[PDB]
């Protein structure tokens, strides 16, 4: 079902496995760099078990890093099954077209796993640089969701961490910042009933 | 405007639309006073000793020819045997080239396999104003990254140049001016450098270096004392 959906809940905690299977995953994951963070965080240890195989079969994963999380998201990154095969750049500009511990830091960066064996996917169609303005804080570019669009059109697609304004069609989107419980594939419906009859995450 | 569009429309990579590229000028200048004449030593560094590369280095360059840049190369096997830690200074830094494939994962194993951890991911964007791939690529690949990395206790990691011509290997200059300006210290090591990288306040070993000056007894007694602990951005010290 096309529209946008989405799921309120601790990711830690939900069954992902009542979702189906996803011809793209991507995460923007809090991951824990030491400090003191206006949102909460996920351990290492919580990070690495989260259930991201489930989720896969044959398709590619989309894993925004920073600090330390640049080498803790390849652990993950391989724990969960996949190998890395590019490297998105983010190059964070202004309107104007300018850029904004040793060095000052003009990037994000974004790691691109693949499970499986894909097929049928435009590999070529985008390159690996993103230039394009900041929004609020730790807002990803919108860009991203049509560079996955060209790659795996119309196929399901689900992003873990997201907020409101990550809600896209072909997407689901889970996070414990968005509005409640949006689900709209009736495969889905049906299987969220079941496991979760009182509609609860525990 | 979405630049990921234009650039599956025209060709044009979303790098080519970026702008913009006191005075630092004095510190530029503090560092070339304080540079060590250039010294070179042709050395085939697969069958060479490197513990005969004395005395340990401040910062290391290490560029090894990867296969990817071509389209004697050397592999990640290669790269991840050398003995890089028998001549680092205890607190010193590395910055590695690791292309932009397998070099990305096997390049921060050979960091922590020679004792450094990574502080910085330096990224060489190459435009492609001038003219507007691996199997396992999703992407087009349009950088190259220089990981940086740190043992013991003014710039962005950006650089932007045009996309150099096919078969020219060269990285852009401008990262031994980052490296220059971190004021690391001035044993400076660049590993599989050439006749035209060779460079004031540089030591540049590599096979294809036509002559050799480097001595290790003087090249020790630029950092003999009082010398031996600049950070390569002060004033000389005075003699007689
Ligand atoms: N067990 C869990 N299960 C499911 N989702 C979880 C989770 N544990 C964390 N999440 C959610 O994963 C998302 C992580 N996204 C990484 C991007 N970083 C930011 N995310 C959100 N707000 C931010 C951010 N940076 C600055 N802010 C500012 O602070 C805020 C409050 O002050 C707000 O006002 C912003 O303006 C996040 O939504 C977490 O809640
Ligand atoms: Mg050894």
């Amino acid at each position: 079902l096309f529209p946008p959906q989405w799921i309120c809940c601790d990711i830690r905690y939900l069954d992902v496995s009542i979702l189906g299977k996803f011809a793209v995953v991507m995460a923007d994951p809090p991951w824990d760099i030491h400090m003191e963070l206006p949102y909460g965080t996920l351990t290492d240890d919580e990070m690495r078990r989260l259930n991201i195989p489930v989720l896969q079969d044959d398709g590619f994963l989309f894993l925004w890093v920073t600090g330390r999380a640049m080498e803790l998201g390849r652990e993950c990154l391989n724990l969960w099954g996949y190998e890395r095969v590019d490297e998105i750049i983010w190059v964070k500009t202004n309107q104007l077209q300018r850029i904004i511990h040793w060095l000052n830091h003009g990037k994000e960066h974004c790691l691109v796993g693949v499970k499986g064996n894909p097929q049928g996917f435009n590999q070529g169609l985008d390159c690996d640089v993103i230039v394009a303005e900041v929004r609020s804080t730790s807002h990803k570019p919108d860009e991203i969701y049509g560079m996955i669009e060209r790659l795996s059109p119309g196929t399901r697609k689900i992003e873990l961490f997201g907020r409101p304004h990550n809600v896209q069609p072909n997407w689901i989107t889970l996070g414990n910042q968005l509005d409640g419980i949006h689900l709209l594939d009736p495969d889905v419906v049906a299987r969220f009933k079941q496991r979760y009859p009182d509609g609860i995450i525990s | 405007n979405d630049y990921c569009q234009h650039f599956v429309d025209t060709g044009h990579r979303p790098q080519n639309f970026i702008r913009d590229v006191e005075l630092i000028r004095l510190k530029d200048e503090l560092i070339a006073k304080s540079n060590t004449p250039p010294m070179y030593l042709q050395a085939d560094i697969e069958a060479f000793d490197i513990r005969e590369l004395t005395p340990k280095f401040d910062v290391i360059l290490l560029e090894p020819p990867l296969e990817e840049y071509y389209r004697k190369c050397w592999t990640w096997d290669d790269i991840m045997k050398l003995e890089i830690d028998e001549i680092a200074a205890p607190r010193s830094f590395i910055f590695l080239w690791c292309g932009s494939g397998e070099g990305l994962d096997l390049g921060r194993v050979c960091l922590r396999k020679w004792g450094y951890r990574r502080c910085e991911d330096i990224c060489w964007i190459k435009t492609n104003k001038n003219n507007p791939l691996d199997p396992k690529a999703v992407f087009q690949r349009t950088k190259e990254h220089c990981l940086m990395g740190i043992k013991g206790t003014v710039d962005i990691d950006l650089i932007i140049t045009e996309e150099p011509e096919i078969g020219n290997i060269e990285k852009p200059v401008e990262i031994f001016h980052i490296i220059e300006h971190f004021c690391l210290g001035r044993r400076r090591l660049h590993l599989f450098g050439r006749d035209s990288t060779i460079r004031p306040g540089w030591l540049t070993v590599g096979p294809t270096l036509t002559n050799s000056n480097y001595n290790a007894e003087t090249y020790a007694s630029y950092f003999s004392a009082p010398n031996s602990y600049l950070t390569g951005c002060t004033e000389e010290i005075e003699r007689l």
